[PDB]
C-alpha cells in the first residue's frame, strides 16, 4: 500500500509537470497572435495614411 | 508611413528643381546670346587682362 502510495505521489507530480509545459506553451502560442495582429494593425494604417 | 511621407514630399520638389534649372540656364543662353555684342568685350577682355 505504502509503494502505491508512493507510486501516486510521483504520479501527479509528472502529470502537473506535463500540465505545466502545456500552460507556458499555450502562452507562447497566444504571444505570436498579440504580435502578429500588431503588426498588420499598423502597416494597414500606413497604407492609409500613404494612399492619403 | 510619417517619414515616407515626407520622403515623398521633398523627392517631387527636386524632380521640379531638376526641370526648372535647366530651363533658368536655358534662358540665360537665349538672353545672353542677344544681349551680348561688340559693346561687351570693351568690358570682358579688357577685365581678362587684369585677371
Amino acid at each position: 500500500d505504502l509503494e502505491l502510495a508512493h507510486e501516486k505521489a510521483g504520479q501527479q507530480l509528472r502529470e502537473a509537470k506535463a500540465q505545466a509545459a502545456e500552460i507556458v506553451e499555450q502562452a507562447k502560442k497566444r504571444a505570436n497572435q498579440i504580435v502578429d495582429e500588431a503588426r498588420d494593425q499598423a502597416r494597414t494604417e500606413g497604407e492609409r495614411l500613404k494612399a492619403q | 508611413a510619417q517619414a515616407e511621407i515626407e520622403q515623398e514630399l521633398n523627392s517631387v520638389k527636386d524632380a521640379l528643381r531638376a526641370q526648372v534649372g535647366a530651363l533658368a540656364v536655358t534662358g540665360a543662353e537665349k538672353i545672353l546670346g542677344a544681349s551680348i555684342d561688340a559693346n561687351a568685350h570693351e568690358q570682358l577682355v579688357s577685365k581678362l587682362a587684369a585677371e
